[PDB]
């Protein structure tokens, strides 16, 4: 059934993937703020 | 044992089979499950090619499309009467929302340089007031940043959270005796009508999810 | 009770439905309706005497609910299907002539009518 | 709600990221290019 | 636009399926010339 | 409280079954015909031309 | 050309087939899939010029 | 406590008010359900649908008053 | 004790409020019958169990605020 | 007493329900008027039309109006 | 302190107010596009993205402030 | 304490505010259906100066809004 | 003290209300030019600059009542 055909969306989706490392790193430090609970 | 994970685990589980055991020899002709995801494709193959209709319309139809269908398997999972949050969970919903804002401003920005912020000056008006239309353009800009995910997210919860208080209800309205069930089928019929609602709100609100930030993707994309 | 007129032809005649597309928007008529005179735009237009229906497409004219309903329509040419891919070449010509262009109004009006031709 | 206040913030994320970047990639490559595959070639019948 | 050419040009444009017959198509062509006066002294006749 | 909301959805699968199977039957037969014509009809038409 | 005849009088699909046995004896099928999946298009003209386009909207 | 679990029945109440738009909202969409197909006739087929989805959508933001009221009140 | 019983007088007599608005939306169903009719008379056969769909639904918003207020009322 | 006091200041919150009943009758009327004036003659049809959305416009009026003495009273 | 925990469920009750404008909204940009749909009845394909933009957009300052709503509740 | 319950009843208050610019985006909303419907073709010119609107109508509440965050935070 | 100190944040949120009528009140300018334009096709180029004074003057009222509010919140 299942075929693969790549897709170079990986420098078409770079400010989306930015966003998220961002994102990754900030909500780790409002979970830290939280997380002295 | 994490209940979130183990639903996520879930829809990814959902999805495989829609385009596998749905689909049945490869049929010319299709399959009678796959004929739904035949129709879902096209109706936002032409709601994409309608909304940012660029030649990179189906570029960002991938990321339309899972978008789509992880919000519409989600308010499936959702709807179970013995499952955990998903979209519940509002802090996957409106940080996936932040960040597609912020892959926005930052798309915005790469694709048009500093001039960008030529976007949030709307139209041709006085100077005296030019301005001013920049800042409550600018604050409107970001409004689509918590927008696009508090709508999803409360319409799910409010759902399903009002359904479990009616029910909790209707579980001290039938410890008053079967005599007051004659005539007590309305309150189970309200959250029947609920529970076709539930599923309803959730695709439309898939359908929003997906409309709109194809709308603020044109608006990315193409500077003015 | 339908009256549908033309110079040449008082085409079809009581008639149970009529749909009109009008600068009302569209509109039914069914027995007694508000004695109403509206423009016909050019048209895509249903006539029904019971369920038996008679298409016709319509070159604009005048519709008037009269106090007696008697439903006056009056129009200049018309049936829509046998109207009906010649239109497709007048297309090109019509697209011709807003190239070039009061002729202005003529080959817009074209491209119009081609388009609502076109609808059916 | 004690369901809107977890720490497990980060813990949920990963695993939350985790299925979609499966959809994506999973859509992008598979599932989407064999439905594309179903209308072109319902075509090229069509026109064979 | 003036509301009696409008419809007089839908008509004409209504002249052109590709079925239609002479008299449809003389119904809607005339090749008659308004003989424009004043007063006497008449405009020379332009073609209607 | 929870078996509550499980009579709800089993009421909820009780007119899907009603309702909407037979619908999604005589949708996907709706599609499965027209992509089958379509197809046989591509298939005679170069028959003809073969022939010809 | 009889042969032809013959060739569509021991083949008629018209239920399945697979786009496999589709795309092996036309790897064209598969060519323009990836062209298009490539691109970021995903408009097949035919497929909406001679077959429907299933939107409610 | 007897405060703050008289701030509860009264904010409950409060929450109640909210119902009165989304009561006007219903009727809205019928009008123009009505209005419409006194003009056209026939369109009511493909309306129809579209005139329970609009009574639904504004009823839908009331259940988000009806929710905050209920939790007040019953929880 | 008396915190409690205030509570309920005047929470029920909040919840009052959003009644109103039931109130006027029926009415708001009822002028497009009127005026739907009056622009076709035949149309009305068809019609009047739509505008009674409307208007009961309308009317049913009315109908969870004032269990509400009964409720904040009696108890 | 306080609980006095809350049924005489609640029994005023009541009264504000009425409100929405008598301008709901007005519209009735007022579209009994704009039908009666654009027809004429839909008059026999719409008379029995008018005085029963009259009564349903009271009607919702009149709830909020019984829960004003309830409380009014006791 | 009780009078801070009143003041929560007190404030939440307040809040739950606004939402009415956004139920009263929704209905109106239905009645827009049937009252469309009656007079033009094809042109619902364009308008159906705008119909549902109109939806969402009208909602999302009611949700906003349902959202202040949670904050008193649950925070 | 007295002011902390005070910050969380100015910010219910505050919240109510939001109410008719939800109103404001469904009136602009409304126009653009009507004038559609009624041109099948005037909004190309007006969908620029319709999506200013809806911005404008919306960025009212939201100062509504940001008062109602000022005050509950601050 | 306690009582002003509460007094200016709570006199702030009531303050907040006025805005609600200019919400409204841009939208009913804008939804009149669209309906003029969708008339005339051709009225824009008067009608546009005055829509934007229109627009001006009903946001305005919202801004006072916006500034009387920053007033007795932060004063």
């Amino acid at each position: 059934m299942l075929k693969r055909f790549p897709t170079p969306i990986l420098k078409v989706y770079w400010p989306f993937f930015v966003a998220g490392a961002a994102v990754y790193y900030g909500m780790s430090k409002a979970a830290d703020l939280s997380s002295n609970t | 044992l994490t209940t979130f994970s183990l639903y996520t685990i879930i829809v990814l589980l959902v999805i495989t089979s829609l385009y596998t055991l749905t689909n049945n020899n490869n049929k010319i002709i299709g399959s009678r499950w796959l004929i739904s995801q035949e129709a879902i494709y096209d109706t936002i193959m032409n709601m994409t090619k309608g909304q940012i209709g660029g030649k990179n319309w189906g570029l960002y139809f991938p990321m339309i499309f899972t978008l789509f269908m992880f919000i519409f398997i989600a308010n499936l999972i959702s709807m179970i009467p013995y499952s955990f949050a998903l979209s519940a969970h509002l802090v996957f919903i409106i940080s996936l929302s932040i960040v597609i804002w912020l892959g926005n401003t930052i798309l915005g920005l790469y694709k048009h340089g500093w001039v960008f912020f030529s976007l949030f000056v709307p139209a041709g008006t006085p100077l005296p007031l030019v301005p001013l239309l920049v800042i409550i353009e600018t604050l409107s800009y970001f409004a689509r940043a918590i927008s696009l995910g508090l709508r999803l997210g409360s319409n799910i919860l409010a759902g399903h959270l009002l359904m479990v208080i009616l029910a909790g209800l209707t579980f001290n309205f039938m410890l008053i005796n079967l005599f007051t069930l004659v005539f007590g089928f309305v309150p189970l019929a309200m959250i029947l009508a609920i529970m076709m609602l539930e599923f309803a709100i959730g695709i439309i609100q898939g359908y929003v999810w997906a409309i709109l930030t194809a709308s603020y993707l044109k608006d990315a994309v193409y500077l003015h | 009770k339908l009256q549908f007129a033309l110079p040449h032809e008082t085409l079809y005649s009581e008639v149970t439905q009529v749909n009109l597309p009008a600068k009302s928007g569209r509109i039914g008529v069914l027995a007694n309706h508000v004695p109403t005179v509206e423009q016909l735009l050019p048209g895509v237009v249903e006539v029904m005497e019971g369920s038996n229906s008679k298409k016709f497409f319509i070159s604009g004219g005048f519709a008037t609910v009269q106090p007696d309903s008697q439903l006056c329509v009056t129009a200049i040419e018309a049936p829509l299907e046998s109207f009906s891919e010649n239109i497709k070449n007048l297309l090109a010509e019509a697209k011709k002539n807003v190239s070039s262009s009061r002729e202005a109004a003529e080959a817009a009006i074209q491209v119009e009518v081609l388009e609502n031709l076109q609808s059916v | 709600m004690p369901q809107l206040v977890p720490f497990y913030f980060m813990n949920q994320l990963t695993y939350g990221f985790l299925l979609m970047i499966t959809l994506l990639i999973l859509f992008s490559q598979f599932f989407l290019p064999m439905i594309l595959r179903l209308y072109v070639s319902r075509l090229f019948i069509s026109k064979l | 636009i003036s509301y009696a050419a409008y419809l007089n040009v839908a008509a004409q444009a209504i002249r052109s399926t590709e079925l239609q017959t002479a008299s449809v198509l003389n119904r809607s062509q005339t090749d008659a010339f308004y003989t424009q006066y004043k007063n006497a002294s008449e405009p020379t006749p332009i073609t209607k | 409280d929870e078996s509550i909301l499980l009579l709800t959805f089993l009421g909820f699968t009780g007119l899907v079954a009603k309702y909407l199977a037979p619908a999604y039957k005589d949708f996907a037969d709706a599609r499965m015909k027209k992509v089958s014509d379509v197809l046989n009809a591509s298939r005679n038409k170069h028959v003809e031309a073969v022939k010809d | 050309l009889q042969s032809t005849l013959d060739n569509i009088q021991s083949a008629r699909p018209f239920d399945e087939l697979t786009v496999d046995d589709l795309t092996k004896i036309k790897p064209e099928i598969d060519a323009k899939v990836e062209e298009m999946v490539k691109k970021g298009k995903w408009d097949v003209p035919g497929y909406k010029d001679r077959f429907g386009n299933l939107n409610v909207m | 406590m007897q405060l703050v679990l008289a701030a509860k029945y009264i904010g409950a109440g409060i929450s109640t008010i909210g119902l009165l738009g989304a009561g006007i909202g219903i009727a809205i969409v019928f009008a123009a359900l009505i209005n419409g197909v006194s003009r056209n006739p026939s369109i009511k087929d493909t309306v129809f649908p579209m005139a329970i989805l609009g009574f639904a959508l504004s009823e839908a933001t009331g259940l988000f008053c009806l929710m905050v009221s209920f939790l007040l009140l019953f929880g």
